[PDB]
């Protein structure tokens, strides 16, 4: 979400996806594994916080028949005390969570930016903004094959070398 | 041909290390704030004291009369509910509350106490039965005819059983010194209570008191633990409660004091004054004093965890 | 055209979860460790006690006299600060302290107590002020002329407001058993004090003490809080320092313990005994008793965060 | 600061630059973007961290008469493990969020590098040290629209290419 | 030429922010659970307190005479130890205990009080030596010959050191009160004990308890912290332990409870009842009631921390 | 860890490595810089984490003779609530360090592979799967002087173009 101007409201269908202009037309679709990941990570990330401790806490105080002042101050001070360090530690850990999440989402993104380079050798150019300036004429079946990971980066070559 | 990630018109504001407010695709919440405002106890053996107190189920109290050999899972104090018939007070209040709150029920047994000389059916007018009673676990020892010497006596239990006992006796601070003199007789009077952990301390102390439920005397109802094959005992002189029967833990409770209806439709294990708090979320914001296996209070009212990218719009 | 940071000549060093000690261009402290030697109370209703200490308020000895109903946000207890004139104790003092503390000030109140056939003005030789006097707020209750029967009376306060009332009451143990018979009487006295949520037990116990200011005898103050629309009730016999007034808490405040000046010119809500922690950071390394909104105590005596880019000379 | 082999003391304007040496003279910049970027999300973390609570702590002991020892074993062993929690938090806090800010500032660097890479498509060299081994002879004006981002590739390419 | 990492047949499971089971190369245990059954105490001074209790020490009884002034860094408690040798009870018991464990040992001095007209040398059965001996710090208070007027005495004594002084003195509650009148005669007994911080309160309460070494009798054992220049006073006529000498602490040591032996081949910081804890992990899950400086107590069993790279095998 | 399918297990010299295949034969070897990085930096966070603390705690509960019931409460409730937050603090202290030690490594290795592209930068291709597809003919001791950073990238150019 960097040298990406914005996101794709239209992209429905996941989280990352393509969208491709050829000769033939115009065309979006999502690419499962990328987004299958992310979706587990933060689906792991979720099924690890959405935990409730099975230690069990009695009753110290006494809400109809108020218990001694000053052993009552202390159990006040002590459950204060407790509740400030529960209460900072939900705040930083809310806090480090959505960072690495926001940050992993951005590594999810640029790692399928860097794979989709890879399978384009020197058949295709990098714009600056995500895109891949694609030398040769490629055909939606191509581009098919460009995100089945199938590409054969040799067979276009010489044609969008000299161009 | 492009790549790009996707996006949503209005995001969810969360807050991150970095900066407070950063807009993401979807977030869920952390901080528990729904209330279910009753007490569910579905699957658990459950006991509503209701105008029976805690500590009266030892003493036995009429409104106490269907609760003298109670046997539950969760416990639930009601702040209508009374320990005392005849206005008194017992010593460590809490401590024995808390020890009946996670005991899992009560056992009485008989403790095997024959008196000589001395009769031993004191009655009230604020003990309502069929018509003046006392407490149906205790035996108000008083003198024979009327005004007459209370023969110093000592009477022992050995507690014949694996756990340890729960011994409840009385001392009476009567609404003057003569009335005193007219139900025990004159002199000084001793309670001696004595075992291997224990050792008291109690002599009476007559006066006016303010009349409550129309009564201007007191008893002093304390308590201890005998532990097994050990032995308690009791030297008295005049102005003495005695214990009928004592007290056996059954096992394991918990113990909440609460104000809204009993619920068997829904299960929960943290409960508090204002009801039941059902939720799978690791933080709650509605009671800090929750007991039970309860999310941990925290003070913000509101955790925005996100559960997505971040929302870059056009 | 080449890329690269900035650097500088001397960094600053800081931790971090891999190494221990890592050179970074800018960085910042976290705990604090300044202290203003001085009570800043600038904008807060502030008590100085001074030589007069805060349970002195409740039965007036001469150097609490300008302190009976004292209203302030802040109270300071000095080292010098005294709760007694006559050589005295009070029973559940960090309690009934705990509770002045918090009380925003005291608001005392005429009890209404009138007496019949027993002469009420005891002073004494440590109570100086422009004689011999004593409390303020108490009547050490005695006999008619000189050694006589003590009658033994019972008197009642409602609490007529809407706030519970603090009632402290005294029970003298003179320095011999022939001055409580020239005081009192001879005979056993007792002291009865009930109510709904009290039920004592007083009998003095005369014998001979260390003088302190003086004096061979003690003075046992203890106290209540008497619910609204509810009665206090004392039945007596001999050896009893009466109440004339009692005590209503008048709202919220601060109660801490220096040994430093006031000063009106700086704000703080952070005090220890040293003075006052004015700081933004969230942790201090000054006093872990620190009381107020304070940062929170931690045993590092600094703890640099990094604010800048890691510094990599040439 | 990884392939960069130091930073430079000259820098003073800001936190990144560009330092360039064509045919006409020698020249140093900074980049405001990148810099205002790394300034703002340490600003905010310090704005997040300068936090002093709103929850007030009553006096439970008594520095001039001291409460019962036992009571006071109890409330010494409670502030004592309080005492640890908080400093165990503020150590880690500290450690995370300096490697964190120093993780971030490297990123915002390989970030200001990466799309000066994809400003200059062929018409430019990465010589490996975080320079760029430039074709063509780029004028002060030509670095200055690599600086302003407004650097055309394809005006320069063809006489950046034979070389 | 191609670029890769180094992997292992069979990796180390962990768990992450993200996902619970990744397998990673290496990976070390942070929770330790390895325990050694003995009491480390390699270059401490070492006390082991055995069959005598840690009260005792104070008292003397037979079993503790070894142990009267002892000094130690380190004292062991065991479960086979008595404070008491005639069967009694310390007033509060645990916040002597948790004083006397971090003295550092006790220093006895000689009061210096000396009686006249009473005999002082009481003894009893329990407390067996040569014969029927006592507490060897006490000295039972009876009367001359037989049943007569115990004259009441007043006896004082100043700190004359630098550091606090523990006075222990006891109050005999005989089997019966005409067992009281034969020790120390007819008439209503009193214990008076004065200071600056200290002001009670006793009086004996004679009656049947159940024979415990073989007596029906207790002592009620009674303690103060006496400050430098202050002086302790004692008002008493009859049913007096007296104190012979008083006790001052050393300095600093640590107090454990254990059941194992003592070796002084291993060295330990953190002690609990099942041996010491040896390691250099931050967390353990043997005992969360471990004492010293100790690794903070968990509930989880094993917390893999990852030492290596994910294990990504073929 | 990412495009590289999976580990070397014959690589028993370091944790990072080359495995080259020339004219001449095959061969593995370790880079001693990044392995010496990462396990420098995994072993400080090691030092930082084994640390026990100075601070001592007194006996507060009796084991063999049980304290007063309700301050025995007050103490258990304090004592458990420590455990709990201790045990939170250990668990989420485990995780953090645990990703961002995998993350580490995975950053290392991802270095390792941006230098050796950075030596060789138009004498060689990349492949997509962690291999460089070199242009001309390398010699043993050409691919020694890529792992010892010395190849001259000039000196081996025009061979490596015109393929
Ligand atoms: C502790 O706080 C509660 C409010 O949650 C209050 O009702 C209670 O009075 C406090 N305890 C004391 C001793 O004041
Ligand atoms: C968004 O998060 C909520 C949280 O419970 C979840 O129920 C919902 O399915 C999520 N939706 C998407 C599209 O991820
Ligand atoms: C209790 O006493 C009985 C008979 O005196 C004996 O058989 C039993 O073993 C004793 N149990 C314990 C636990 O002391
Ligand atoms: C460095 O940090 C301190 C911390 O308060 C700040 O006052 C100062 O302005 C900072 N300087 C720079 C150049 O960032
Ligand atoms: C207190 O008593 C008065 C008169 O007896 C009555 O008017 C008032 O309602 C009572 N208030 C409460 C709170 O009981
Ligand atoms: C608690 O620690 C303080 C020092 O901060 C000390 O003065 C006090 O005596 C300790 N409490 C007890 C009961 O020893
Ligand atoms: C793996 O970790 C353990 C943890 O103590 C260490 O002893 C061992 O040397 C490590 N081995 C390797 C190969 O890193
Ligand atoms: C204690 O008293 C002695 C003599 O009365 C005196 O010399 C000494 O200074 C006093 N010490 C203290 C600390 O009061
Ligand atoms: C506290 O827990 C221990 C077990 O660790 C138990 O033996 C003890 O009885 C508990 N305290 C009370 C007051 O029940």
């Amino acid at each position: 979400a960097g040298f990406i101007e914005n996101g794709w409201e239209g992209l429905i269908d996941g989280w990352y996806g393509f969208r491709h202009q050829n000769a033939q037309g115009e065309g979006t679709a999502a690419d499962y594994k990328s987004t299958q990941s992310a979706i587990d990570q933060i689906t792991g990330k979720l099924n690890r916080l959405i935990e409730k401790t099975n230690q069990q806490f009695e009753l110290i105080d006494n809400e109809f028949n108020e218990v001694e002042k000053q052993i009552g101050n202390v159990i006040n001070w002590t459950r204060d005390s407790i509740t400030e360090v529960w209460s900072y530690n939900a705040e930083l850990l809310v806090a480090m969570e959505n960072q690495h999440t926001i940050d992993l989402a951005d590594s999810e993104m640029d790692k399928l930016y860097e794979r989709v380079k890879r399978q384009l050798r020197e058949n295709a150019e990098e714009d600056g903004t995500g895109c891949f300036e694609i030398f040769h004429k490629c055909d939606d079946d191509c581009m098919a094959s460009i995100r089945n990971n199938t590409y054969d980066h040799s067979k276009y070559r010489e044609e969008a070398m000299q161009n | 041909i492009c790549l790009g990630h996707h996006a949503v018109s209005n995001g969810t504001k969360v807050n991150t290390l970095t900066e407070r407010g950063v807009e993401v695709v979807n977030a869920t919440e952390t901080v528990e704030r729904t209330n279910i405002p009753r007490i569910c106890s579905k699957g658990k053996r459950t006991v509503d004291l209701g105008q029976c107190g805690l500590l009266g189920t030892i003493t036995g109290p009429p409104q106490c009369d269907q609760f003298l050999e109670f046997s539950a899972d969760l416990i639930i104090e009601r702040r209508e509910g009374s320990d005392v018939c005849y206005p008194g007070k017992f010593v460590n209040e809490e401590a024995l509350r808390q020890i009946l709150r996670e005991s899992g029920g009560i056992d009485k047994e008989a403790m095997g106490f024959t008196y000589s000389g001395i009769r031993t059916n004191g009655a009230t007018s604020s003990c309502r039965r069929s018509g003046s009673s006392f407490y149906a676990e205790m035996k108000w020892l008083l003198s024979n005819t009327d005004n007459a010497a209370f023969p110093q006596m000592t009477k022992s239990y050995k507690n014949t059983r694996k756990s340890p006992a729960l011994i409840v006796w009385g001392i009476h601070h009567s609404g003057s010194t003569a009335e005193q003199t007219k139900l025990y007789g004159s002199g000084n009077k001793l309670v001696t209570v004595g075992s291997s952990n224990y050792q008291q301390s109690f002599v009476p102390s007559p006066g006016a008191r303010t009349q409550v439920n129309g009564q201007s005397g007191r008893i002093d109802f304390h308590w201890l633990m005998l532990n097994p094959n050990d032995t308690v005992t009791f030297s008295f002189n005049g102005a003495f409660i005695a214990p009928d029967r004592a007290s056996f833990l059954r096992g394991k409770s918990m113990g909440i004091q609460s104000g809204v209806q009993v619920d068997a439709n829904c299960e929960g294990d943290c409960y508090h004054s204002g009801g039941t708090i059902i939720s799978n979320l690791p933080f709650q914001n509605i009671d800090s004093r929750a007991v039970g296996k309860c999310p941990r209070y925290v003070k913000q009212r509101s955790l925005l965890l996100a559960t997505g990218m971040k929302n870059v719009p056009e």
